[PDB]
Order: structure tokens, then sequence, then C-alpha cells
């Protein structure tokens, strides 16, 4: 089952984003394709920053939120997956998360364009920094 | 055309709209708003001293210089587990919701409801101001003086 294989820690800051400030990104990338047509997405995930940071992903399906992730990094750590909550009320038709990684299977039936009608809206913010006034 | 904008209670003065249940407001289009209401964008300062006395959103708004989102309580989907004002990195044509501060409001919270846009003007828009209580509050007119963000609908 696809997993996140942890890069080293390559960069410690944010490119362009300093601390107290966020930064949104709506995409997906396609983790994987099994043999029987599925395919398997993840939120756009910047896998080798090591700063102190927070992150929400949201799973957007026809611009119709289905649940969210949570993730952290931290000056040791890059981003690090904390898990799903459903926000939908009707069961799923050809979408499954993955509890144990956020990432979305996408069964063929489920649509013929799933690049053009899902993806992650995820949301990085830089954490504070204590400083005096 | 016909424009809906959902208004919070006032904390020092400082209060979020929503306009059309979407991020649709543009940059010049917020301040429009904010003076339409007798108010103006506000300065982080103000923004501050409004989340002191118990303003918080889950939504992005502008303020005088940024975007930002204002957190009380850690919510793992606003500013992602944040407390404090947080700034968002965005392009400028980016559209999203609007914050104002009225300078007549009380220092603490005032939820009355807001019943009038003073300062608009004429033109053929229905605007409805929708209030937490549910009571809305109807005027035909116009508020936005760029001709660029009337012709983006
Ligand atoms: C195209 O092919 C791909 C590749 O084969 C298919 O991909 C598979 O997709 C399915 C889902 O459709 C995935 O299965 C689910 O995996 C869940 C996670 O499992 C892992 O974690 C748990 C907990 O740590 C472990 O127990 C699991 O161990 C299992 O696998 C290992 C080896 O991998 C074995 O050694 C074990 O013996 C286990 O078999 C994994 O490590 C898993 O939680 C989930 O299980 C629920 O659902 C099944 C039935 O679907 C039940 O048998 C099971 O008891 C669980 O039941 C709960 O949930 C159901 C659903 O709501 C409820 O009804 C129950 O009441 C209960 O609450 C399930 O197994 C699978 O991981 C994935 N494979 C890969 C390689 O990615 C695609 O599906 C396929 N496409 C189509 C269209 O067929
Ligand atoms: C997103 O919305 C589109 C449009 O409603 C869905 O496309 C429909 O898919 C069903 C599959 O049951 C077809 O019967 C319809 O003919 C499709 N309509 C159109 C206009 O293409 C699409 O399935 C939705 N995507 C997801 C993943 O739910
Ligand atoms: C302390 O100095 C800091 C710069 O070194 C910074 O100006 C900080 O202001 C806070 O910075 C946070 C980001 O790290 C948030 O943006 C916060 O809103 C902002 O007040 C200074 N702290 C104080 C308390 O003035
Ligand atoms: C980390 O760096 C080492 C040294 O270059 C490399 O050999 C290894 O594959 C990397 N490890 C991970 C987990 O990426
Ligand atoms: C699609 O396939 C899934 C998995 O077998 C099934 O649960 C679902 O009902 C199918 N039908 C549609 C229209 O998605």
């Amino acid at each position: 089952a696809p997993a996140p294989k942890t890069n080293n820690c390559t960069k410690f800051s944010y490119p362009g984003v300093s601390p107290g400030y966020c930064t949104e990104r709506r995409d997906m990338k396609l983790i994987t394709k099994f043999k029987n047509g599925t395919k398997v997405f993840s939120c756009p995930l910047l896998t080798d920053i090591c700063v102190n940071a927070r992150m929400s992903g949201v799973w957007c399906v026809n611009n119709s939120a289905i649940g969210s992730l949570f993730f952290t990094s931290t000056s040791h750590t890059p981003p690090m997956f904390h898990g799903f909550t459903p926000t939908h009320h009707r069961r799923l038709s050809g979408l499954w998360v993955d509890y144990q990684t956020g990432y979305l299977y996408v069964y063929p039936n489920a649509t013929k364009k799933p690049e053009k009608e899902i993806y992650c809206t995820l949301t990085i913010c830089i954490t504070a920094i204590t400083t005096r006034r | 055309n016909q424009i809906d904008l959902n208004v919070t209670c006032r904390y020092a003065g400082v209060f979020h709209v929503e306009k059309n249940g979407r991020y649709s407001i543009s940059r010049t289009e917020a301040a429009d708003l904010c003076q339409a209401f007798n108010s103006t964008l506000p300065t982080m300062d103000q923004m501050k001293l409004a989340l002191s006395k118990g303003f918080e959103t889950c939504r992005y708004g502008f303020i005088e210089g940024n975007v930002v989102i204002p957190r009380i309580h850690p919510n793992a989907i606003c500013a992602a587990n944040h407390t404090g004002v947080y700034i968002l990195v965005t392009s400028n044509t980016s559209h999203y919701d609007t914050y104002c501060f009225n300078a007549s409001a009380p220092p603490e919270e005032d939820c009355t409801s807001v019943t009038d846009l003073p300062n608009s003007f004429d033109g053929p828009v229905t605007i409805t101001i929708v209030n937490r209580d549910g009571t809305r509050y109807s005027k035909k007119g116009e508020y936005r003086t760029h001709q660029e963000d009337i012709d983006a609908s």
C-alpha cells in the first residue's frame, strides 16, 4: 500500500513565506496507479522542507469538501500526516480515503476526469516566533 | 443583479463581511464595501484589539495592506491550528472576504442587527445585509466605485 517515504531535510525555511504567514495551493499528485485502473492521489506537499509549520489539506470533489487532513513539520522532520476527518454525510461513490495516509483512492467509475474534478486545498502556515513588542 | 452580504457582530468595531456565500471580494471592492458601511479597512492593531475582545473567523479577508485570518481557539482547518492573526501570501488579483472597522461601534462585542448600508449610492443592484439572527435588510443601489469590479460580475 502506498505510503510516504521520508526525505532528508533539504531546506530549513519555506521559500517566500515567513513566520506568521500562510500560503495555499490547490492541486494533487498522482502517487500510484494500479493494474486495475484505480488511482491514488496526495495533497501537494513539499516533502523536503524542515521548518516549524502546521498544514491543513481539504479534499475537494466538485468544489465540495469531503474531509480534512492535518500535518506538521519541524526543523527536524519534513511534513508528517496526523489524520483525516471526514465531513461528508453521503457515502462516497467510487472514492475512498486511506485513513492511515490521507491519500485518496479514485476507482475508475468515480469519474473519467479526476484531475479536473478533484484537488486538495493545502494550506501551510509558518508558526510565529515569540518576540518582544 | 443581487449582492448578499453576511455580516458578523462587531468586536472593538471590527466585523467580517462575506459576499455571495463564497470568496468573491477584490482588494478594490473591499475598501468600497467598508466605506458603504461607513467603515474602513482595519489596521493590524485594530484587528489585534478585536481578537482580544472575542473576534475570530475561519476565513481570509482584507485589512489595510494584507489579507489575514484572526484566530483565538486552535482549529486544525483555520490557519492550521494556529492562534493570532496570520497573514496570507497571495496574488493581488485573488478574491477573499473583507474585514471592516466602524469607529462609532462600542469597545466590546456588539451583536445588534446591521440594518443599512448608509453610504451606498444610486444603482440597479439589490443589496441585502444578512445578520446572524437571520434578519435581512435589502435596498437598491451600488457601492462599487471601480468599473473593473462591476464588469467582472
Ligand atoms: C485496485 O487494486 C488496489 C490494490 O490491490 C486496491 O487497493 C486496496 O484498496 C483497499 C480499499 O478498497 C485497501 O483495503 C483497506 O485497507 C485498510 C488499511 O489496511 C492496512 O492497515 C490495517 C490497520 O493497520 C491493517 O489491518 C491492514 O492489514 C491488511 O493487509 C495486510 C497486508 O497488506 C494483511 O496482512 C492483513 O491481514 C490485512 O488484510 C493494512 O495493513 C483496512 O483498514 C481496510 O479494512 C477494512 O475493510 C475490509 C473490507 O473492505 C475489512 O475486511 C476490514 O476488516 C476493515 O473493515 C472495516 O471497514 C469496513 C469498510 O467500512 C467496514 O465495513 C468494517 O465493518 C470495518 O469497520 C481495507 O482492507 C487496501 O489497502 C488497498 N491496497 C493497496 C495495496 O493499496 C483497490 O481497492 C482496487 N480497486 C478496486 C476498485 O477494487
Ligand atoms: C463531478 O461532477 C460531474 C458533473 O455533475 C460528474 O459527472 C457526471 O458523472 C456521472 C457519473 O455517475 C455521469 O452519469 C454524468 O453523466 C456526469 N455528468 C457530467 C455533466 O459529466 C462527476 O462524476 C463528478 N465527479 C465526482 C468525482 O463526483
Ligand atoms: C517580535 O519581533 C518579530 C520579528 O523578529 C515580529 O515583529 C513579532 O511580531 C509578531 O510576529 C509574528 C510572526 O513571527 C506574527 O506575525 C505576529 O502577529 C506579530 O505580532 C514581534 N512580536 C511582537 C509581540 O511584537
Ligand atoms: C539521505 O541522504 C543520504 C546521503 O546522500 C542518501 O544516501 C539517502 O538516500 C537519503 N535518505 C533519505 C531517507 O532520503
Ligand atoms: C463505482 O464503484 C464502486 C466500487 O465498486 C461502487 O461502490 C459504486 O457504487 C460504483 N458506482 C458508481 C456509480 O460510482
